[PDB]
């Protein structure tokens, strides 16, 4: 890659600079180069990788939704024919989004996940794998939409199994995994009851474990519990 | 429905 | 270019879609392709070109300022040596910004300005030329910083001369030109008194011409007059 | 000091 000649430490340093400059494409390229050095990632480095690509794909998903909405309006009764442009441009953004998701999934598969032995790293990467298959599922329509959905489910499920065995119920990675898996159930899998049940059980079991936490860990956990509560308020 | 925002380290 | 095979009308349509999707890099590439079709640009098309590149370079300028501030802190008394990374990354962003400015200036020079005969188009393009030399001047430090500054001044001055001859004092292009030329005086040319005098005279002459305007033109002009007033409040 | 925002057509 284009980052093969830069030191690992310099790539990490520049990824942090790019975050401060809100240059998330750069940040993602720097962290991709850091991953491709072949060494495992620290807790902080995993967060940098995640933050970079979440911002990049977040912009693409927002644009895809704008364009998909315009496209759907143009294909309604009484709509004037505007030509292939809206579809073409939505396809362009969609293709770029799928390329980013494939890049992240390729990093996880080569070889972040297979070298991740600790629960903190393994659950983190498997949650990522579920997230980026979920983003692929959001735009999928063809022969493989069901397989993409099952790939997301399978990664989330393995992460859930490990987190329930190896992490306390207030662990922020465990909480964010359950939050996103519940969003998967609601938005992707057409299982709103499973989404609500998971969010409720996750919230209640975290609530009962808060007494064990320091002030700073309490703040971390209750922040994500509020996101679970926000979704439950929207879903019920 | 909100997933983890996860856009700030 | 990569847009040589797409219809002019499709490029314009997709530039509008990209603005709605907040995909300003795409928007700029689409409008660059539209310009390179060789036909003159309509009022609306000129605005699309300007909006696209203003957003692109606006993000680069914001990032450059963040990185330049970090770089300056690292070169202070008592600062720990962090290596070449901050300078290297600031240089990378700076180089990308200069490339965008050069691209815009190349479009104006080949051949938007020479074919622009009406005051509305000619002043618009010359204001653009002043703006993008101003952005080059913001990051300039070498043998040509003075020539870049004079290139900005010269373009602004020609635009001012035409606008005073050919446009009413409330014309929004005339007002925005004077606003940016005053910012040039204050921020680039180290002439704050010239900046204040231009902003005041522009505001007062617009105020005296508002009575001639419709409700909608009044709203357009008073919006930019408020930007002149905001600067005067900051400068005095 | 603010120039024309010019970021929305
Ligand atoms: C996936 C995930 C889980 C938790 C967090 N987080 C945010 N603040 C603390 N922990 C981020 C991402
Ligand atoms: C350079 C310039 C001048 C004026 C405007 N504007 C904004 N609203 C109406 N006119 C934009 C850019
Ligand atoms: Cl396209
Ligand atoms: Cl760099």
């Amino acid at each position: 890659g284009a980052m093969g000649s830069m030191e690992r430490a310099s790539l990490i340093q520049k990824a942090k600079l790019a975050e401060q400059a809100e240059r998330y494409e750069d940040m993602a390229a720097f962290m991709k180069g850091a991953v491709e050095k072949g060494e495992e990632l620290s807790c902080e480095e995993r967060n940098l990788l995640s933050v970079a690509y979440k911002n990049v794909v977040g912009g693409q998903r927002a644009a895809w939704r704008v364009l998909s909405s315009i496209e759907q309006k143009s294909n309604e009764e009484g709509s004037e024919e505007k030509g292939p442009e809206v579809r073409e441009y939505r396809e362009k953004v969609e293709t770029e989004l799928q390329g980013v998701c494939d890049t992240v999934l390729g990093l996880l598969d080569s070889h972040l996940i297979k070298e991740a032995g600790d629960a903190e790293s393994r659950v983190f990467y498997l949650k990522m794998k579920g997230d980026y298959y979920r983003y692929l599922a959001e735009v999928a329509t063809g022969d493989d939409k069901k397989r993409i959905i099952d790939s997301a489910r399978s990664a989330y499920q393995e992460a859930m199994d490990i987190s329930k065995k190896e992490m306390p119920p207030t662990n922020p990675i465990r909480l964010g995994l359950a939050l996103n898996f519940s969003v998967f159930h609601y938005e992707i899998a057409n299982s709103p009851e499973e989404a609500i049940s998971l969010a409720k059980t996750t919230f209640d079991e975290a609530m009962a474990d808060l007494h064990t936490l320091s002030e700073d860990s309490y703040k971390d956990s209750t922040l994500i519990m509020q996101l679970l509560r926000d979704n439950l308020t929207l879903w019920t | 429905a909100g997933s983890i925002p996860g856009r700030r380290s």
